[PDB]
């Protein structure tokens, strides 16, 4: 009966942005004040709804999307953005009604050699639809020779790792993101 | 991909009105406000107002209040700015611009957006002039247009309205050394421009040079042979 | 291997002229073609990519055409700073292969060289060698004849020349000729002269000095 | 609303940091943290560089930065480059619920070389004289930086009437050009012995002269 | 700024080894394949090697296969090229180039390269000698001054004037290989003759192969 936000905000591991995790929140009491009365979040932006009025509203569905990206990509998690994350990994719709929450996770998600656990899609022929997920790992044929499932020249694997390292600059450091969607009335 | 495509160049008398359109595509039209910003040639940016297509609400700058009407057609994803009682100082490029979506921060304060996409602009020219074809005059080469083995030649395209005038040389066969200058607006309220071509001094006795002047608004096609002077 | 056949191997043209360079592939490569510009001493710089696309920041006088086997690169109106060697490059297959490619020079008006002569330094003489050098400065065209004379004796086989790359602004060249002698041979003679013949000079120009005169 | 005050122009050498100021009032720049900075290259729409005082949209270099003290907002451009040569405008929300742009600042990047203007002066054509007019035409080309001043003289006396000069426009070779016209009657043209077009550029002045007793 | 910086080039005996580096800043290195292209002195461009983002897909040209070894370290923003059993014809400037692969612009940024010289001849630093003007009282306009940089191996040498303050009128000529197997070069500058009493002219010669740095003041000869 107490809605499971601690499971979402404090999972030991977060998903890769290309394989972003969706957790449905339904049929329980949620105290959203624990989020908005925290000062440990580096981004807290709500579109079409104010976070202070959330405890007072009734929603049919609530979804909590969660993933890791890097610092200078956090601006792509918003309606009407373009870029690698917005176009190929996680696309928010223009009419998004919800909250985007992010914080620096450099202590958790960096390793000294480089964390190769967290991945992103590098390229896609066409842009993702809003809230679409593409987890395919098809070799991309950039030339006229068929790739035949193997990486080669003009034959490219569509993902790469962030390689997070503690000594990276804040732009390249890992940031954990939670996107709360609200389906109204 | 977000695209804002505006309607074409307008020419209007004072006291008339103009209605500029801005056709949006590649996004949910009702999710973003549109603003209009104008710029007189050579001058600063001036904010005119905004329309919010979701509820059709508007907000104009005071100096346009009563004179401007911003509307929207959701069926065609088009915003319109209509400016009435046009004046000479309304001559400007008018841009539609989209405002990125605003947000509420953690303590509930509203942060508005910024301009993330723009239309190509729409020139509105307000003048009391009516359409008029140019007269074309030769700018002949002399000893005083020659230096270092090259001579300068031209055509003066005088007293036309409105813009534009295009100039080629020798029916397109001459392109090197051609420089058609921007139009001057004279105190008469009509445009003049000149087209100069720098050629080999040696060719003046042997190559015929003809400027081809086209002014579409008046259906004016003029060919002018630019003959050399015997000045030394 | 895809062979890329570029043409011409060199081109000279006036400021404001249109210049064209062609490239032919030995098989169909669609639009998998780049044109690079390499200014002297610098890396190749991408100008036209995917056969016809202008790269960000590249001036609009540059453009490319073609698909499959025949490709064209064009400068609308040549400018002084377009001095470079240009290359086509295919990326349809490995190995990645290039045209050979094209040295572009600018044809300008004739400029006679300014001529200067330099005696050996005393510093160098201590070491048993004398280098005496002639500078021809800022001339066009590149063709120039330098003749060394020692007490009017025409010299041969004891000199070497070097020519700078064409200047990006004034489109001129400069040349340096070094006459190398032993100290002993240098001190036998008096009058050291550099004679220059060039189209800008109505007759040949000579610059000289006398050994041990100020 | 009160138009926000910016310097007409600033300049810096490549690699250095410049700063453009925007000073409004307690009802706009001082009233809110909704200050934006827009770049504009010639013939193109404005481009957002900074919003909400100091944030950057995706795709804008960290070289662009914004701050605010009291009623003055500052745009600072570090590691200055040639492509930064543009107009820059501040933009603020106002207590009237309207938005207002500043007057704008022209940024120039130093360290590209000075060209004097080539000047051609054409006298009136005989064909224009036979149409009862006389236009002197002064064509000005291949100068940098792109700012000339034009004065005309009849004989050696200044002429102010009948002069119209265009704004400097950038040529395709990334140098500048401009034109100036003196419109006279045939009577006026024949009256003086010589006419001059004097293009003063960066201190020095290139001159051309024409005389009614030529051909 | 997007930068690729090649390093590790120098003189090496036939059959010897060199490790070249390619270091990236100002972009996400890990999003680009890296390609090597070489240019022999006076010649065109020849592809040498390819290494993918992963560092697992690798190719070499027929010229260098079995002798060169390309590798990657994305944590250091670097690709390396180990060259063994080097031959005379490996002498070249070696360029590093990023390639996105998926779409154009393809191979869009290259570094300025690093020079590899394969030769059995030994390193020798240059002697630097003044090229000194005549004496001009009429201050007849232009005077020419210079430095002769003689008897060095291998290429290259750099010359600036007054620590890079003086650039107008400078010409630094291509080196010539003399019959001794050593290079010689002159760098000259045209200046106003009226400046010769008052302004100081110093050429700054750097031959990194021999770690010789000479500053030579060039003054008109004394009488
Ligand atoms: C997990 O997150 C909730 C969110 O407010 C917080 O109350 C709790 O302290 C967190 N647990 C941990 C990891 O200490």
């Amino acid at each position: 009966n107490l809605c499971p936000f601690g499971e979402v905000f404090n999972a030991t591991r977060f998903a890769s942005v290309y394989a972003w995790n969706r957790k449905r929140i339904s049929n329980c009491v949620a105290d959203y004040s624990v989020l908005y009365n925290s000062a440990s979040f580096s981004t807290f932006k709500c579109y079409g709804v104010s976070p202070t009025k959330l405890n007072d509203l009734c929603f049919t569905n609530v979804y909590a999307d969660s993933f890791v990206i890097r610092g200078d990509e956090v601006r792509q998690i918003a309606p009407g953005q373009t870029g690698k994350i917005a176009d190929y990994n996680y696309k928010l719709p223009d009419d998004f009604t919800g909250c985007v929450i992010a914080w620096n996770s450099n202590n958790l998600d960096s390793k000294v050699g480089g964390n190769y656990n967290y991945l992103y899609r590098l390229f896609r022929k066409s842009n993702l639809k809003p809230f679409e997920r593409d987890i395919s790992t098809e070799i991309y044929q950039a030339g006229s020779t068929p790739c035949n499932g193997v990486e080669g020249f003009n034959c490219y694997f569509p993902l790469q790792s962030y390689g997070f390292q503690p000594t990276n600059g804040v732009g390249y450091q890992p940031y954990r993101v939670v996107v709360l969607s609200f389906e109204l009335l | 991909q977000v695209q804002l495509v505006q309607s074409g160049a307008e020419v209007k008398k004072p006291g008339a009105s103009v209605k500029v359109s801005c056709k949006a595509s590649g996004y949910i039209f009702t999710s973003y406000s549109m603003h209009w910003v104008r710029q007189a040639p050579g001058q600063g940016l001036e904010w005119m107002g905004t329309i919010k297509p979701s509820d059709d609400s508007t907000n104009y700058a005071q100096k346009f209040q009563g004179r401007v009407s911003m509307t929207r057609d959701t069926s065609t994803s088009t915003v319109y700015m209509e400016l009435s009682s046009l004046r000479y100082e309304d001559t400007a490029v008018y841009y539609c611009a989209r405002e990125a979506r605003g947000y509420y921060d953690r303590s509930g304060y509203y942060h508005p957006g910024y301009f993330d996409y723009w239309g190509q602009g729409t020139l509105v020219t307000v003048s009391s002039a009516s359409t008029k074809g140019p007269s074309v005059f030769p700018l002949a080469p002399s000893s005083k247009s020659t230096s270092g083995g090259t001579a300068a030649l031209g055509c003066l395209v005088k007293d036309y309205f409105p813009e534009p005038v295009t100039v080629s040389w020798n029916s397109g066969a001459l392109t090197s050394g051609v420089h058609t200058f921007p139009a001057v607006l004279q105190s008469s309220g009509l445009y003049s421009l000149s087209s100069v071509v720098t050629v080999p001094s040696s060719s003046l006795g042997t190559q015929t040079y003809i400027c081809n002047v086209n002014h579409k608004p008046s259906n004016t096609k003029v060919d002018k042979k630019v003959e050399p002077k015997s000045c030394d | 291997d895809i062979q890329m056949t570029q043409s011409p191997s060199s081109l000279s043209a006036s400021v404001g002229d249109r210049v064209t360079i062609t490239c032919q592939a030995s098989q169909d490569i669609k639009n998998y073609l780049n044109w690079y510009q390499q200014k002297p001493g610098k890396a190749p710089k991408l100008l036209i990519y995917d056969a016809s696309n202008l790269e960000t920041g590249v001036p609009s006088r540059f453009s490319g055409s073609g698909s499959g086997t025949d490709f064209t690169f064009t400068i609308s109106s040549l400018q002084p700073e377009d001095i470079a060697t240009y290359y086509c490059q295919q990326f349809d297959n490995l190995p990645i292969t290039f045209g050979q490619g094209t040295r572009l020079e600018i044809k300008r008006t004739v400029a006679a060289p300014s001529v200067f002569i330099f005696p050996p330094s005393d510093e160098q003489l201590k070491s048993g060698t004398a280098s005496v050098v002639c500078l021809l400065n800022n001339f066009y065209p590149r063709e120039a004849k330098v003749q060394w004379k020692v007490d009017n004796a025409l010299q041969s086989g004891n000199s070497q020349e070097s020519v700078t790359e064409q200047d990006s602004k004034d489109s001129t060249y400069s040349l340096s000729s070094t006459l190398t002698l032993s100290k002993a041979d240098y001190e036998k003679h008096k009058v050291y002269a550099c004679e220059v013949t060039h189209q800008g000079l109505s007759s040949p120009v000579t610059k000289s000095f006398n050994r041990g005169e100020c | 609303q009160s138009v926000l005050t910016q310097p007409a122009s600033v300049s810096g050498s490549p690699g250095q940091s410049i700063t453009i100021s925007c000073t409004g009032t307690s009802s706009d720049v001082g009233g809110y943290n909704f200050v934006s900075w827009y770049q504009q290259h010639p013939g193109k729409a404005p481009k957002l560089m900074i919003y909400e005082v100091s944030d950057r949209p995706s795709g804008v270099s960290s070289r662009f930065s914004g701050s605010k003290s009291g009623n003055t907002a500052s745009l600072t451009i570090s590691g200055l480059q040639a492509e930064d040569e543009a107009d820059y405008y501040c933009f603020s929300y106002t207590t009237s619920t309207t938005w207002v742009f500043g007057g704008g600042t022209k940024l120039t990047v130093l360290g590209q070389p000075k060209a004097a203007p080539s000047v051609t002066l054409f006298p009136p054509s005989s064909e224009e004289l036979q149409a009862n007019k006389a236009t002197l035409v002064c064509l000005i080309s291949d100068f940098y930086p792109g700012a000339v001043t034009v004065a005309w003289k009849a004989d050696s006396s200044p002429v102010k009437a009948g002069v119209e000069t265009t704004t400097p426009s950038k040529q395709s070779n990334n140098k500048y050009a401009a034109s100036s016209y003196l419109s006279l009657t045939p009577e006026q043209w024949k009256s003086h012995r010589s006419y001059s077009c004097q293009v003063t550029h960066e201190g020095s002045t290139v001159e051309k002269t024409v005389a009614p007793t030529e051909c």
